[PDB]
């Protein structure tokens, strides 16, 4: 078995003493299922290529034991060398096209049945099979939750436009001629109260009239400023999906990306209209999901189109991070195989038997829908 | 998919039945018409099974289908008084503060009791124009789907029968099968109908089918 | 003649296919097919009877100021039911104006070539700076039109049209004449649109694009039913689609109206000193 | 006596704090009243039909909309030809 | 109608707003439009309420 | 808003007939100069009530 490491899905951590991990427990009692996987360490391109074996487990993990456990035969699970789910690129020998990642690994031989969050599209169908799909979802957009966070307390209201000096000032002259008048009239502590209290409690009754009325409207629109502010007003500038002008009229202030050498780069590739996407994508796409995850992060990146299935979790679990409610190009995780093969019946039936019941809500609960908010 | 593959095809439809059930060992529907030999393919609105699976070729699924549930969404001290009065700034007589300081916070008290007046109603205004999810169930693993006979307020659920939905429930759920028996209905507008006009609460069905009624719903 | 209509003219191109504007000197010289694009010329531009009545209008705004107290059954009915109304004008007033904040709107400008500061700017103390690019249709019009213009319009002449667009938005220049679909394409995809057209392009020539083919050529109607098919299929929708979208597809009166009322008041008041 | 201070709290030892407390009580209904209506006359808003050509309610006709257009004139031609309409 | 008219001899020209389609330009011949504009939907959506 | 099938108003005419330039040739100089915003404002953009 040939899986990647994808954080909802399968996990890869590192052995205690010799091949073996921490015995787990979930919130409920029952005991995580790890799997011994012998993979590269963290860094590919600047550190030497030697396998050490870690312990993976998760979804898949957990999917592939049942598998095992329904169809008789037991399994032998690696990392692919590289971080690349596959695609079909350009070899710089004989002008060729090959695969690499795990389908080029499935096609090679060097792996019988890929079992990690596959993508299922016509490219990769034309030379290897695909079960029935295990899982149901579509690309998402991955951004944070404002520039730092929203306001708390509303800044004891942001008194949008509050002209507040030249109100002040209004009230000082009023008060002034206020006093000036009723000395005339035929009372500095009288006049100062009423002056402030006048807000609550010949000429000065319509004086008292007029300010009343004034403050009075005054207060009501100050009111409905902040009804409004508290009804509708939230978003800030907020890169709404994908049809949002940031993503749509690209510039090299708003950065996004993908992974590379995946889906959804080559989906960007084949279609059309969205080459000028690919074009400003394809300059800093990521090597790996997570990379790409912590960028956005770090404020190196702004916006991250990955899987919902993992960019749904990263949310859940990281409240800094947040994504768009909008979907596209709705796909399906499945199992890969090589061409016709015997155990590619047996797999989709499992696969569509664990539909049936409640054992994929059990993963989804056990694995995706365990959140911290 | 005549385009593509560059074929020609010959439609019709089946009247032996539904989509597909299994009556003491044969089947019928569309299921029937292609296992025994008498169609090619069948095109229609066909849920993917094991049960169908095992007999017959289904293709990639071309639209996501579950199962889903509609329902019809039915001299110092004694200041605290006066300051409380002033509050709710009923003009109530009672004294008159003399100090600098007692001036300073009476005004920061009127200021404070507009503003809570203020953020009350515009508080109430956002809560009434947000709409919850008043949801009658949280979904099939509800207490109330499960043993509506163990609980004492009975509540009415049904779907149409000699489908996916059907098996699925008969397979997983045998309980809530026996209590669904029999509330039984025979068409999907005639379920919609049922639901408008209150003689069933709750509709399992296809999720495809059921958010296709609820989009071109009247009255929504 | 140079350029497409010179390749056409002198034999050397069957038809030209790009951004070309229908008007009567060019096809004196070839013909035109049907327009399949409407372009005129646009402007882009930057971004106790004598004593109650204070008692009662006082007590409409609950303002607590002890006066007096009515007598009458019949008028304290009609005072509760008077200070009612007030509070409910009070709360529908509220309500009204929550429901005007919270609707939202837009702006725009029409005005004209023909305004005042485009036939001549130096009435405006600044003169304000417009221009054409030379070698285009609208520079022939405009010189056809108003040679004045023209002669105005000669110390702002440039080259390019994306130089226009940075003179704009840097303040270089205020006002860019020009081609009506690429004023729009650009003002749709300008980021955020600080550059806006002014309405939609239909003051002058208000032509089309269309398929220069040479005089008397025999594609004419081939070419002219093709288009027309085209446009009647709804392709040219989705074309238009594919290819030309974009971005963009506290009071005065009032306050000014409340500082009057207020000065009114206060006027009349000292007015009223005497007596 | 204190019966129509009652019906005025709204606007103007013990009994007097019962009469502040009940004109808190009527002030604080007042407000809910008022935010009440308030939402309610902003949220209700018939949009119905879209500007759209591309509105379901023209693509599927029902008995509530009724549209046409002027017979053997342009239109006419133009929802002819195209079988998509 | 008009373009019946035209076709058949009884008129020499047709002054009037008639759309350019591809249909009535197999059999006549337009001029270089003199008003640009689309089709477009008139509704009675105005609700006098409140 | 949506203005779908764009197209314009031009004078019909019968098939090769001596006033088939001319007619074009006019209504593009007319479209030239002010003549055509001229009628559009005399008849069309008299915006009343
Ligand atoms: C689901 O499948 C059921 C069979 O598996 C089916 O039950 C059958 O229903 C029909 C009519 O609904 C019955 O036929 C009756 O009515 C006809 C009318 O002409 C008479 O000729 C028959 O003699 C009979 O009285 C069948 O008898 C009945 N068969 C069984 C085994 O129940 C349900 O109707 C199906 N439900 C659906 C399609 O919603
Ligand atoms: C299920 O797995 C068991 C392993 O315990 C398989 O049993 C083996 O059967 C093979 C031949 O099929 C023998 O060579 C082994 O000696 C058996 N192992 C033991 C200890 O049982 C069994 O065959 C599997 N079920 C299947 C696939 O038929
Ligand atoms: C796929 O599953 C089917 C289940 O029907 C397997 O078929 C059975 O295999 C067992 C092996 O011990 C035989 O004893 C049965 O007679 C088979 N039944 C039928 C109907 O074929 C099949 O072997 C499985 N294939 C693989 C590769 O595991
Ligand atoms: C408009 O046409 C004139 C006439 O050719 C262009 O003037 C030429 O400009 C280039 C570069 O400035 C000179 O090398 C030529 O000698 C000029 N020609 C003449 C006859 O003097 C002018 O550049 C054109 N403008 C645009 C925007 O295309
Ligand atoms: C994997 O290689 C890196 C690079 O040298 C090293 O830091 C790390 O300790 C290695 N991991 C194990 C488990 O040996
Ligand atoms: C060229 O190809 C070889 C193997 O064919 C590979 O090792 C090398 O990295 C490639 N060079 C590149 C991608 O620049
Ligand atoms: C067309 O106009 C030309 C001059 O521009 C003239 O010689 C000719 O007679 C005109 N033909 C008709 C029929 O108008
Ligand atoms: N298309 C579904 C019908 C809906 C249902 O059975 O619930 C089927 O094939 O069974
Ligand atoms: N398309 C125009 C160029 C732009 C313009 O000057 O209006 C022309 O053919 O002259």
């Amino acid at each position: 078995i040939v899986t990647i490491h994808q954080e909802p899905f399968v996990y890869v951590k590192p052995t205690m003493s010799d091949g073996t991990c921490k015995e787990e427990f979930t919130v409920n009692g029952d005991p995580v299922k790890k799997v011994i996987c012998t993979g590269p360490n963290d860094t590919s391109p600047g550190s030497p290529r030697h396998t050490v074996p870690q312990c993976c487990y998760g979804f898949c993990i957990d999917l592939l034991i049942k598998l095992a456990r329904t169809m008789n035969f037991t399994y032998e699970v690696h990392l692919v060398a590289d971080g690349k789910f596959g695609t079909q690129e350009r070899v710089n020998n004989s002008n060729k096209k090959e695969w690499n990642g795990m389908m080029g690994e499935l096609l090679s031989g060097q792996a019988d049945m890929i079992v990690a969050p596959l993508t299922i599209n016509n490219e990769r169908a034309q030379y290897i099979e695909f079960s029935k799909p295990f899982k149901y979802q579509g690309l998402t957009i991955l951004v944070k939750k404002e520039i730092p966070r929203s306001t708390l307390d509303s800044f004891m209201q942001p008194f949008q436009s509050t002209l507040w000096l030249l109100v002040g000032l209004s009230v000082h002259v009023v008060a002034v001629m206020l006093y000036l008048l009723d000395r005339f009239s035929p009372t500095l502590s009288s006049a100062m109260w009423f002056s402030w209290g006048v807000l609550l409690n010949f000429s000065a009754r319509i004086l008292g009239m007029v300010w009343a009325g004034f403050a009075m409207i005054i207060v009501a629109s100050y009111t409905a400023n902040l009804a409004a502010f508290l009804v509708l007003d939230r978003p800030e500038e907020r890169i709404t999906g994908i049809n949002d002008p940031r993503l749509r009229n690209p510039s090299d202030k708003f950065i996004y990306a993908t992974v590379k050498q995946s889906s959804v780069d080559i989906y960007f590739r084949r279609q059309v209209e969205l080459s000028t996407m690919y074009r400003h994508m394809e300059k800093h796409n990521y090597e790996s999901a997570a990379e790409a995850i912590q960028a956005v992060r770090d404020n190196k990146l702004h916006a991250f189109i990955w899987d919902s299935a993992v960019l749904e979790f990263e949310a859940s679990q990281k409240c800094d991070l947040v994504t768009t409610g909008e979907l596209f190009f709705r796909s399906g995780f499945g199992i890969g195989m090589r061409k016709d093969s015997p155990w590619k019946q047996n797999v989709s039936l499992s696969i569509l038997k664990s539909h049936e019941n409640g054992f994929m809500e059990d993963l989804d609960k056990t694995w995706v829908r365990y959140q911290e908010c | 998919l005549a385009k593509v593959v560059k074929f020609s095809y010959d439609l019709y439809l089946v009247t032996n039945g539904k989509h597909g059930k299994r009556v003491r060992g044969v089947w019928n529907g569309m299921i029937g018409e292609v296992y025994y030999k008498r169609a090619d393919m069948a095109i229609g609105s066909l849920t993917i099974n094991e049960e169908r699976s095992e007999i017959i070729d289904f293709s990639v699924p071309f639209v996501e289908t579950g199962i889903s549930v509609m329902v019809s969404r039915s001299t110092i001290g004694k200041s605290v008084w006066l300051l409380w009065a002033l509050v709710f700034n009923n003009s109530v007589p009672i004294e008159n503060p003399r100090g600098t300081t007692s001036k300073i916070m009476v005004l920061v008290w009127a200021f404070f009791a507009v503003i809570f007046l203020a953020s009350y109603t515009a508080n109430l205004a956002a809560f009434m124009i947000q709409e919850q999810y008043i949801d009658t169930v949280s979904g099939l693993s509800d207490k109330k789907f499960q043993r509506p006979q163990d609980q004492y307020p009975p509540f009415r659920f049904g779907t149409v029968p000699n489908g996916s939905t059907e098996r699925n429930i008969r397979s997983n759920y045998r309980d809530m099968h026996t209590h669904m028996v029999k509330f039984n209905q025979r068409s999907v507008e005639d379920a919609l109908t049922s639901l408008k006009m209150g003689k069933l609460d709750a509709f399992i069905y296809d999720a495809a089918v059921l958010n296709y009624m609820a989009g071109k719903d009247e009255g929504c | 003649w140079n350029g497409m209509i010179g390749e056409v003219v002198y034999q050397r191109a069957v038809m030209a296919v790009g951004s070309l504007t229908i008007n009567e000197e060019r096809s004196e010289v070839v013909d035109f097919s049907v327009p399949f694009v409407e372009t005129g010329i646009s402007v882009m531009v930057s971004r106790t009877i004598g004593k109650a009545i204070w008692l009662l209008w006082g007590l409409v705004f609950n303002n607590s100021v002890p006066v007096q107290n009515p007598k009458g059954t019949t008028s304290k009915i009609m005072v509760s039911v008077w200070a009612f109304f007030a509070v409910i004008f009070l709360a529908s007033y509220t309500a009204n104006l929550a429901a005007f904040m919270i609707q939202e709107e837009f702006v725009d400008q029409v005005t004209g070539l023909s305004d005042k500061k485009f036939q001549r700017p130096h009435d405006y103390s600044p003169p304000f700076r417009f221009g054409t690019v030379p070698n285009g249709s609208t520079e022939r019009n405009i010189r056809n039109n108003y040679p004045y213009m023209h002669q105005y319009m000669t110390r702002f002449n440039q080259r390019g049209v994306e130089d226009a667009l940075v003179s704009l938005k840097t303040g270089k220049l205020d006002a860019f004449i020009y081609d009506a679909a690429v004023l729009n394409y650009k003002a749709g995809r300008d980021e955020g649109c600080k550059l806006v057209t002014i309405g939609s392009g239909y003051i002058f020539a208000t032509t089309g694009y269309g398929i220069a083919l040479q005089k008397g050529s025999p594609w004419k109607r081939q070419i002219d039913l093709a288009l027309l098919q085209f446009v009647g299929d709804g392709e040219m929708e989705e074309l238009e689609t594919l290819w030309l979208t974009g971005i963009c597809h506290l009071d005065i009166d009032n306050m000014a109206g409340v500082f009057y009322m207020l000065a009114a008041a206060m006027a009349l008041s000292l007015i009223t000193f005497i007596w």
